């Protein structure tokens, strides 16, 4: 009911781009 | 030797260079150990080739002893040049394309035919690791999706080519790749995907955003974990029912197979790409390090680790090569059994593997004319052995259904894509460095706007032009690319590296630099290879390459499933447009190394 691959997808997606954020964040930080 | 003048004032000098590290501390990146640039080193070489590309290579050209020529061809080519590119990197301390511009600036094109090759390997690996990640998402479910067929609308029978193909065939071809019949034939841009790709994309930007400190620790993780995990496969497979029966199947000598042409081409062409000579990178990771550090001894270690690897993954894919055959030996083999069975009324455990023959001609003496209905087969190893499945299948449609008939299925599976996955990620790092750094030497941004943003603009820009892979004739277009433009692009910016720091740089001015970084002017085994053998050995695999283009009936393979004896194979011989395609991917790189140097030798006389 919920298209497993999908959930799978999205738990991996949302670390990405938190880890991407965080990563600009220090870097124009000690920039 | 050839004479260019004004070699001086335009490179560093060799008593200015003891006082350019404690100022170029600032300005340039620096590493922070010695193993963090051999994991780097490590896992640029070792990525994606060595499973699916030479254990086939090491059998089906005579293994056993196919180690043999690639042995040779090895510590003569690969030793030497990768030696050669160490050391030039640590001295003239630029890039790719600020040493070849250093040396006659009119030469400069072995910089951008490095970039142009590149971005071409970089651009179609990012879409194998785009497959990968696809089918890591669906793991962590007990029944895989490539375990059984689907049913289609009544529920009573099976989708009808999950029936005549394989469930694990119709899982690539249809619910992954969604394959067209032809390459002519596209159609949308297939939605899953393309999220997948994306995904991808951004994996790889987040590890090299600054430069090479962020590509460290990532380093680090991406090149261990391979390696424990292949290991991981080795004590699982040499246990199953076939181990020990695929690899002698490998180590058989075949001595015919050494006395052809397309034997040390093959094996010259990898060696090549074993390593990651001519692509640009392995400059730039060098020209980091200390002034007196050992790159004589680096070369070295990186080689035999690489020679090594090798033969290792090869004894872990031919293991369940050797499982599956034996599998699929004795779900034929008990079909036949049963079938007398189900005819002859027979007890059960009656007539076993020890007794087919026997109780074979034990029926048709007994009573004739119902031996003439049975359906028997002819299976047997050896032909389960010998399938030349290559490049994609040995890991999508091979070495995963193997892990279905194992005892935890979705555990193997998960172990296996996170494997491929970080050797994918580590050869991209590589690729990627590539890129960047000579499209800093061309100034093509002001020196404003930081390192995050060239690289997102090139993360940014790959991702809409891998839009191709993804139709639904996509992989139609990654099988075309690949081969060609590799092969040829790399034999070429190889050949003119060997040249231009032995004829153009002086051979003799080199020595001196060298012993300046390190003591001990290099033996009589580096200066002849350097200077005789290895250039006129790589003339006879750029000679066997238009021997063998000429005659092979250049063709490719379809699916086509509404087609009259359905799954055997199709060669159906590429249309007539697509030698502008070739000329494209695997010309301009080669040709931008004369084409420029005919442009500066007319612009100021
Ligand atoms: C060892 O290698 C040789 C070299 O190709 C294999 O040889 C050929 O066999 C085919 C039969 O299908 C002939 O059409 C070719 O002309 C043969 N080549 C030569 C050079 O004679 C041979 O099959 C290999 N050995 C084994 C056991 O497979
Ligand atoms: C199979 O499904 C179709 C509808 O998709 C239906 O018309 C047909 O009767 C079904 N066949 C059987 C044998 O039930
Ligand atoms: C691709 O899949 C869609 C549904 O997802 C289907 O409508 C289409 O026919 C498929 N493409 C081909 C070439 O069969
Ligand atoms: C198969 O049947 C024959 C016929 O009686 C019998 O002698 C033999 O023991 C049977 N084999 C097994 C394994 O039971
Ligand atoms: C029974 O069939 C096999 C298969 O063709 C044949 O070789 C054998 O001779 C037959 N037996 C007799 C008695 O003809």
């Amino acid at each position: 009911p919920v298209s497993i691959w999908l959930i799978v997808f999205g738990v991996v997606m949302g670390v990405i781009v938190v880890g991407i954020v965080i990563l600009i964040f220090t870097g124009i930080r000690d920039r | 030797v050839l004479p260019n003048p004004g070699l001086d004032a335009r490179i560093p000098s060799l008593a200015e260079l003891e006082t350019i590290e404690q100022e170029e501390a600032s300005s340039r990146p620096k590493w922070d150990n010695k193993a963090q640039y051999m994991l780097t080193c490590l896992g640029f070489c070792v990525g994606l080739g060595n499973v699916w590309r030479f254990p086939y290579l090491c059998q089906s050209h005579g293994g056993g002893a196919f180690m043999i020529p690639f042995l040779i061809l090895l510590v003569l080519e690969g030793i030497p040049l990768l030696y050669l590119e160490f050391a030039i990197g640590q001295r003239l301390r630029r890039g790719s394309l600020g040493v070849w511009s250093s040396i006659h600036p009119a030469l400069k094109g072995l910089g951008l035919a490095s970039m142009l090759t590149s971005f071409m390997v970089g651009l179609y690996y990012n879409t194998i690791i785009s497959w990968i990640m696809w089918y890591l998402f669906n793991s962590f479910q007990e029944p895989l999706p490539w375990s059984d067929c689907p049913l289609n609308e009544n529920q009573t029978g099976y989708v009808d080519e999950c029936a005549r193909s394989s469930p694990v065939d119709y899982f690539w071809y249809r619910e992954t790749l969604n394959i067209s019949t032809s390459i002519s034939d596209s159609g949308s841009i297939q939605w899953w995907m393309l999220l997948c790709l994306a995904c991808a994309w951004s994996v790889l930007y987040m590890c090299t955003i600054r430069g090479i400190e962020t590509t460290g620790k990532a380093v680090y993780i991406t090149s261990t974990l391979p390696y424990v995990v292949l290991t991981i496969f080795l004590i699982r497979g040499l246990t199953l029912k076939g181990a020990t029966n695929g690899i002698v199947f490998l180590f058989t000598p075949n001595v015919t197979e050494l006395a052809q042409p397309d034997t040390w081409l093959d094996a010259g062409a990898q060696v090549f790409f074993s390593f990651s000579l001519a692509f640009g990178g392995l400059i730039s990771f060098s020209s980091y390090n200390s002034v007196h550090n050992n790159c004589e001894k680096d070369s070295v270690i990186v080689s035999i680790i690489n020679g090594f690897t090798s033969v290792y993954v090869a004894i872990v894919v031919y293991s369940v090569i050797g499982f599956r055959a034996t599998q699929r030996y004795d779900d034929c083999f008990s079909t036949n059994i049963l079938t007398l069975i189900n005819g002859f009324d027979l007890p059960e455990g009656n007539v076993t593997q020890e007794n087919f023959v026997d109780m074979q001609q034990r029926c048709n003496a007994s009573d004739p004319a119902a031996y003439a209905q049975l359906v028997f087969q002819t299976c047997d190893i050896n032909a389960f052995l010998s399938e030349a499945v290559e490049g994609t299948g040995l890991a999508f449609i091979v070495f995963t259904e193997a892990i279905t008939k194992m005892p935890l299925s979705p555990l193997w599976s998960v172990l296996f894509f996170i494997m491929l996955f970080c050797l994918g990620l580590s050869s991209m790092f590589g690729n990627m460095e590539g890129v960047v750094v000579p499209l800093q030497d061309l100034r093509v941004i002001p020196p404003k706007w930081p390192k995050e943003v060239l690289t997102g603009l090139i993360c940014l820009g790959t991702f809409l032009i891998g839009f191709i892979f993804t139709l639904n004739s996509g992989q139609y277009w990654l099988s075309l690319l690949d081969s060609y433009a590799g092969s040829i692009p790399l034999l070429i910016i190889a050949f003119c590296e060997m040249f231009s720091v032995v004829y153009v740089y002086g051979v003799d001015r080199f020595n001196k630099d060298i012993e300046f970084m390190i003591g001990h002017k290099p033996n009589i085994f580096w200066q002849v290879t350097w200077r005789v053998v290895s250039p006129l050995l790589m003339l006879i695999i750029f000679l066997f390459f238009f021997v063998v283009e000429v005659s092979q009936e250049l063709t490719y393979s379809i699916w086509d499933p509404g087609y009259e004896e359905f799954p055997k194979s199709q060669k159906i011989s590429y249309p007539n447009w697509v030698y502008v395609v070739v000329v494209i991917v695997a010309g301009v790189p080669s040709l931008t190394i004369p084409g420029y140097a005919i442009y500066k030798l007319i612009r100021n006389h």
